[PDB]
Formats: C-alpha cells, sequence, structure tokens
RNA sequence: UCAUCUAGACAGCCGGACGGUGGCCAUGGAAGUCGGAAUCCGCUAAGGAGUGUGUAACAACUCACCGGCCGAAUGAACUAG
C-alpha cells in the first residue's frame, strides 16, 4: 500500500521513516541487508513495500550501482573513507547487459541510447581500458543489437 | 550557426510531409515535458511528433509550396500552439491514443489533415 | 575650406644604383595644390622612408566628381586624435559628391568631437552601391519609400526694423 | 538624432466624440466630458476615419518623441476615463487607535475629516476636488472609494488623503499607521 | 499586530524602498540611479534596512 | 455627432514639389525638387526656367503649393 | 568590440522547464543549489550533472532555455564631445 525508497549502502534515519510505518528499525535493516547482498559493498536504491504489517525490501536497478558493481572492486571497509577512485576495464558486454537490464526502464529513448546513457552514467568509472567513457560510442555501431 | 540549425529543421519537416500521408495537428496546453515524453514513447513505432516555432513552420510550408500544394490548406490551422503528428495509421487509432494519454489536472487534436483533405474531427 | 580632390603621384629621386622608382599615388582632399602636396609628403613620410628633399612629385591632377548630380551614400573611415588617445571611426553621409561629403565630415568631426583638421586622418571614402548595406539610422531614415515631411515654423527674416503686422509661421 | 517623423495612434470608441482645435482637446462621452490644454507640448493631431486619430511629431529630438508617447497616453487616459470611469480603493491601517473618517462641510465645500490617527487631538481635513465622489464602502472593513472621470483629480485626491496621515518623530517601519491606496481600476471594470 | 496583508500594504509604501548611499534619498525599490541632482544621479544604492 | 480636428496641413517637401528660388544666382525662378538629400537640403532642377540641376539648402528656396 | 535579428530579436503577460541520476568523493545529513573534482548522454521545440529562494536531508517555488500573443530592432562591455 505504501512504498518507500531509500539509497542504502549494504550490510547495514531509517528509524525516522520506520516510525511512520510502525516498523521495527532492526527488522527493516536486516531485510535491507539481505537484499543488498546482491552486489552490496556499494550504495544502491532499495524499495520497501509496506503491507501494513511488514515491509518487503527489493533493490531497484540503478545505472551507477550497476556500473560500479561491474567494475571489479576489492571490498572496501570504508572505515578509511578513502577517495576510492574507481578505475574500470572497457566491459562493453557488461554495459550492454546493463542497458538490457534497464530494459529501457523509465523510457530510455532507444536501446542504443539506453546504452549511451549507461555509458554517461559512468562519469565515475573509467569505463574503458584506454578511452574516455562513451567517447567511442558515437563512433562504433557495434553492440546496438546486443542492447535490444 | 543559428541559421544552420534552422536549415536542418526545414529539411526534416519536408521529409516528414513526404513520408507520411496522414497528418494530425495537435494543440498542447499545460502539457509537461514529461507528459510529452511519455506520449512520444507510446507512439514511437507508428507516429512522428514535431514541435516548432510557428513562424519558422509557415515559411517552410510556403517554401515547399510548389511541391505538395495540398499542404497549403494546413496553414490556416497552424495558428496557435501546435504540434505535427505524422503517422502511417489512417486516423482514429492514433487519435484515441493521443487524447487518452497523460490527462492530468491534456493533449487535444485540433485538426486532422489526411490525403489533401482536412477533417475537424 | 571648400575642398577639392587631387591625385598626387610622386617618387624618390632616381639614383644610379636604382633608376625608375615605384611611383606612389595618393588621393588628397585639400583646398589647393600646395596643401595637397604637403599632405602627400606628410603621408608618405608616415608610410615609406622618403622625404621631400629626397623625392619629387611627378604629377598632380584634380579629380572632379563623375556624376555631380547623382545623390549618393558614402561610407567614410577616419582616424582622429582625441585629447587622450587615437581612435578609428566609421561615419556615413548621404550627399551628392565626394568633396562635399568630406566637407560635411570635417564639420561633423569638429562639431561632435572637437577634432581639428590636423587631428583627422581620412583613411578612405567609398560609395555604398547597394541599400541595406547602410548601417546608420540617421541616413537609413532618408531611404524610405515616398519620403515626405513638412517644415514647421517658418521664420522669414525681414529687411525693415519695424513690421506693421504680427507675422505668421505657417509654411 | 532628429527623428524626422514619429507617430502614435489613439482609438476612439463608438460613444465618445473628440474635438481638437489648436491644441485644446475636448472629449465627450457617456459619463460626461473632459478638457485638456496641451499648448506646451507642440505636436500635431490628425483624424483618420472618425474612430482613429494619429498624433505626430516631425524632426523631433529624444525628449520630444518621449513627449509624443506621453501625450498619447494622456488623451487615451481621458478617453478611457470618460468611458469606464476611475475608481481608487484605499484601506485604513491602524495598530491601536482606530482612524475615524467622516465628511464635513465648512462653507459647503465637502471636506474629508480624519480623527484619532494615532490618538492625536488634531483633526486632519483634506479638501475634495470637484468631480470626485467619495463613498465609505460597506462589507469590507475600513475602506474608502474615490471615483470620477479625471485620473489626475481622483489620484491626486487619494494621494492627498494618503500624505495627510504621515507619522513624525517615530520609526515608520514599525509605526505603519495610515491610509494607503490598495486598488486602482475602473468603475465599470471588466466591461 | 496589524494584519499580514495590511502589514504588506503599509510596508509597500514605507519599507520596500531603496536608499541612495550618497544623499540618503528614499528611492523606488527597482531603481538604478538616484533621482536627485545633488548626488549626480549616482548608481550607489542600497536596500532600505528592514527589522527582524 | 462626429469627431472634429483641425487638420493644419502645410506644404510637404517631396519629389515633384515646385519651389521658387528665393536668393542666389537664379533668384526668382521655379524649380522642381528631384530628390531629398537630408533634412536641410534637396536636389532640385528647373530646366524650363534655366535653373541648373543642383543640390541646394532648403533655406534658399520657398515651397509653392504646386505639385 | 562582441553578440541576437521578419526562419520573429529585447520588454511585458501565459505554458513547459524533463529522464538516466539520490551522476563520483566526502558528511549525522546534504538528492542541481555546505564543499572537492568531473560536467556526459537520452527525449527533444527546449531544459544547467544547475540561477537563486529553499528544507535536517527532501519536498516546493523561481531561473537560462524553448514555445503562443507582439512585429522590428535590441542587449552587454568600453571610448570621448
Ligand atoms: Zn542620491
Amino acid at each position: 500500500v505504501k512504498y518507500l525508497y531509500l539509497r542504502a549502502v549494504g550490510g547495514e534515519l531509517a528509524p525516522k521513516i520506520g516510525p511512520l510505518g510502525l516498523s521495527p528499525k532492526k527488522v527493516g535493516e536486516d531485510i535491507a541487508k539481505a537484499t543488498k547482498e546482491f552486489k552490496g559493498i556499494k550504495v544502491t536504491v532499495q524499495l520497501k513495500i509496506q503491507n501494513r504489517q511488514a515491509a518487503a525490501s527489493v533493490v531497484p536497478s540503478a545505472s551507477s550501482l550497476v556500473i560500479t558493481a561491474l567494475k571489479e572492486p576489492p571490498r572496501d571497509r570504508k572505515k578509511d573513507k578513502n577517495v576510492k577512485h574507481s578505475g574500470n576495464i572497457q566491459l562493453d558486454e557488461i554495459i550492454e547487459i546493463a542497458r538490457q537490464m534497464r530494459d529501457k526502464s523509465f523510457g530510455r529513448t532507444l536501446a542504443s541510447v539506453t546504452k549511451e546513457i549507461l555509458g554517461t552514467a559512468q562519469s565515475v568509472g573509467c569505463r574503458v581500458d584506454f578511452k574516455n567513457p562513451h567517447d567511442i560510442i558515437e563512433g562504433i555501431n557495434a553492440g546496438e543489437i546486443e542492447i535490444p | 550557426g543559428i541559421r544552420e540549425k534552422k536549415a536542418e529543421y526545414f529539411a526534416k519537416l519536408r521529409e516528414y510531409l513526404e513520408e507520411y500521408k496522414s497528418l494530425f495537428v495537435v494543440g498542447v496546453d499545460n502539457v509537461s515535458s514529461q507528459q510529452m515524453h511519455e506520449v512520444r514513447k507510446e507512439l514511437r513505432g507508428r507516429a512522428v511528433v514535431l514541435m516548432g516555432k510557428n513562424t519558422m513552420v509557415r515559411r517552410a510550408i510556403r517554401g515547399f509550396l510548389s511541391d505538395l500544394p495540398d499542404f497549403e490548406k494546413l496553414l490556416p490551422f497552424v495558428k496557435g500552439n501546435v504540434g505535427f503528428v505524422f503517422t502511417n495509421e489512417p486516423l482514429t487509432e492514433i487519435k484515441n491514443v493521443i487524447v487518452s494519454n497523460r490527462v492530468a489536472a491534456g493533449l487535444t487534436v485540433v485538426q486532422v489533415y489526411d490525403n489533401g483533405q482536412v477533417f475537424p474531427s | 575650406a571648400h575642398f577639392k580632390e587631387y591625385q598626387v603621384i610622386g617618387r624618390r629621386l632616381p639614383t644610379e644604383s636604382v633608376p625608375e622608382p615605384k611611383l606612389f599615388r595618393m588621393r588628397i582632399f585639400a583646398s589647393n595644390e600646395v596643401i595637397a602636396k604637403s599632405r602627400y609628403w606628410y603621408f608618405l613620410q608616415k608610410l615609406h622612408k622618403v622625404k621631400k628633399a629626397s623625392g619629387e612629385i611627378v604629377s598632380i591632377n584634380q579629380i572632379n566628381e563623375a556624376h555631380p548630380t547623382k545623390v549618393k551614400n558614402f561610407g567614410v573611415w577616419v582616424r582622429y586624435d582625441s585629447r587622450s588617445g587615437t581612435h578609428n571611426m566609421y561615419k556615413e553621409i548621404r550627399d551628392v559628391s565626394r568633396v562635399a561629403a568630406v566637407e560635411t565630415l570635417y564639420q561633423d568631426m569638429a562639431a561632435r568631437h572637437r577634432a581639428r583638421f590636423r587631428s583627422i586622418h581620412i583613411l578612405k571614402v567609398a560609395e555604398i552601391e547597394k541599400t541595406a548595406d547602410v548601417k546608420r539610422q540617421y541616413v537609413k531614415q532618408f531611404l524610405t519609400k515616398d519620403l515626405k515631411f513638412p517644415l514647421p515654423h517658418r521664420v522669414q527674416k525681414s529687411t525693415k526694423t519695424f513690421s506693421y503686422k504680427r507675422p505668421s509661421t505657417f509654411y | 538624432m532628429k527623428y524626422i517623423q514619429t507617430e502614435q495612434q489613439i482609438e476612439v470608441p463608438e460613444g465618445v466624440t473628440v474635438s481638437i482645435k489648436s491644441r485644446i482637446v475636448k472629449v465627450v462621452g457617456p459619463r460626461g466630458t473632459l478638457t485638456k490644454n496641451l499648448k506646451h507640448i507642440d505636436v500635431t493631431f490628425t483624424k483618420v476615419n472618425n474612430q482613429l486619430i494619429k498624433v505626430a511629431v516631425h524632426n523631433g529630438g529624444r525628449k520630444h518623441v518621449a513627449a509624443l508617447r506621453t501625450v498619447k497616453s494622456l488623451v487615451d487616459n481621458m478617453i478611457t476615463g470618460v468611458t469606464k470611469g476611475y475608481k481608487y480603493k484605499m484601506r485604513y491601517v491602524y495598530a491601536h487607535f482606530p482612524i475615524n473618517v467622516n465628511i464635513v462641510e465648512k462653507d459647503g465645500a465637502k471636506f474629508i475629516e480624519v480623527r484619532n490617527f494615532l490618538g492625536d487631538k488634531k483633526i486632519r481635513n483634506v479638501p475634495v476636488r470637484d468631480g470626485v465622489t467619495i463613498e465609505f464602502s460597506t462589507n469590507v472593513k475600513d475602506e474608502i472609494v474615490l471615483s470620477g472621470n479625471s485620473v489626475e483629480d481622483v489620484s491626486q485626491n487619494a494621494a492627498d488623503l494618503q500624505q495627510i496621515c504621515r507619522v513624525r518623530n517615530k520609526d515608520i517601519r514599525k509605526f505603519l499607521d495610515g491610509i494607503y491606496v490598495s486598488h486602482k481600476g475602473f468603475i465599470t471594470e471588466d466591461l | 499586530i496589524i494584519e499580514p496583508s495590511l502589514k504588506a500594504l503599509a510596508s509597500k509604501y514605507n519599507c520596500d524602498k531603496s536608499v541612495c548611499r550618497k544623499c540618503y534619498a528614499r528611492l523606488p525599490p527597482r531603481a538604478t540611479n538616484c533621482r536627485k541632482r545633488k548626488c549626480g544621479h549616482t548608481n550607489q544604492l542600497r536596500p532600505k534596512k528592514k527589522l527582524k | 455627432t462626429d469627431s472634429i480636428v483641425k487638420a493644419s496641413n502645410w506644404r510637404l517637401v517631396e519629389v515633384g514639389r515646385v519651389v521658387l528660388i528665393k536668393k542666389g544666382q537664379s533668384a526668382g525662378k521655379l524649380a522642381a525638387i528631384v530628390e531629398i538629400i537630408d533634412q536641410k537640403k534637396v536636389l532640385i532642377d528647373g530646366p524650363k526656367a534655366g535653373v541648373p540641376r543642383q543640390a541646394i539648402n532648403l533655406g534658399q528656396v520657398v515651397l509653392t503649393p504646386l505639385t
């Protein structure tokens, strides 16, 4: 009946939102932690659907999160709170898979465009072994079929 | 630069008129960009939606008047906020989709031009 | 004064190392031949390494207007020295001949910028052959279709010191 | 730069008749008539087709062509003032002492008197210019309405009533008491 | 307390002005130059100091 | 009734306007205005009266009611 | 000297001013608007990884951009009489 969406780093305020729904903070956190597992390590959007008794947690797909996950990352404690700059391989297939995963959610203009947008989302990630992310996307028509 | 962008608009419009026999003139009032974007996605397969400055459009039609003379009839209808829908589908199916989508408190089809014939509809 | 246009052609004095110098030519607006040749040597001392003692003038000819009864629009490019610096200006004048156009130009610069004849340099003057290349509103005003206007408030100067009726300024 | 011809237009509705000898304008309408001397401004008038009048100036400077649009606005204000009329609504503003406003008659001259403005014993009297009618409006608390044909007379009377209630020797950002004009419009607005 | 709308109407004439920095003149709030001759129509203007 | 203005027309300067030369070498002949230079001077021609085609200041001529 | 301009300019009204995306670090928080860097796509007629107001963070409002009315020149910086 009520849906609440939050961006949560996995493995874990939440209580303030929970009080309105009369749901235990610990219970919500545990459910979210289980959902995050899928990748985890990094912040991801979490959707909680409340049935008026309990809240169900799912991880909504996000381009940044999917891209960050795709870049292989050594697990980081974050106690250090280091810059943790992300460097990534081209991962052309993964991005195409990500575009397909988006599946033009929220109406991406084209399958190729969804991939191009996914490439732009990698502002943070290097996204290529030797190139600026999405610099060659205009140049190469390859993988347009793969995104669809 | 400004002229160059403008020149491209003139060309695309000419191509669109040639490509689709059916033309729908749609008036948009208080329609959000998001509302417009959704309509475009729903009709991407069967329809083309064009938005432009009227002053720019009228000159284009006059410029392209020698070819496609029947399109001249559309010019009186062009006045006021307008949009152009170019579609393979003949009439009602497109019209039903446009009006229904995104009505919130609202796209309207002011006039329909098909095959040199204008329908108030 | 009332200006005239001259072409002045001169050269350096011929030497054994170089006979036949290159015969430079310039167009001067001046009152007479003496002022024209003085301005010619002034601008050649500004341009090339020559002076009057080292050179000579081979020709001076008055160039009168080809069509003195055609109404033209002229664009004039001018350098002038102000009290603080040197500036370039472009002014355009609707008038019937080149010498009268530069006369009104000299009056206009002396009136509006207090620039004197010694401070004004005439870069060039050229007839604008086409309308809508006219860029100033004060001359573009007179190029409209069926131009007509009245002359309000006629003042007639009298010969007598006493007038025997109240005058009228109808035109 | 000596603009050799600049020219404005005024539209004459069906009910009014405008008479212009030398530069004296008389506008006659349903609500009455108004007149205006304009011999200080040096323009020329020209009737086109009995509902349009052009006003023009020839060989005018910048100030002169400013005065042309000014005189167009004045004669157009006169026309719309004799057709629709003019109505200024003002509101009374007080903190503690209520402002008590009435209409009195010294030698039959229709004075507006203002009592108890910030509790003083002084009585402020403002005269009423002719052609201006004043009604203390019902159903809105503490509101006065001045109506007439001349915008000059109505707005000047409203301004005199506003300026007569100024506060002295106090912080006027805190002592906001007075009578302030809140609305300007027509008697037959949205006609 | 006056009323909120009536405080707005009175402050329109009393508080929502600008002040010339040179000659202290009370000026329109959207003005660019002072209307007075003695300061030379200067463009040094500041908002009128509010309370609170 | 109907709106009444005083028209106050006077003697516009345009092409084809006949003028009388007030002072100068002609000084009393008729000419026709051929073109308008600026606000203060015009190009006239008076070919029947023997006035040569010339630019002239408007203060040296008088405009006639003839067009 | 730069720009805009009858293919519609500048004022004034009215409408939209969107998704990827709560872009990446960092914070108890900061989602365009505490900061550090980058500052890219889609849909476009058009919309900044934001001009301000703005909240704990949101939300909300407004912008610079595009559109209807207007139909023709206008904006910024600087120079000197
Ligand atoms: Zn001042």
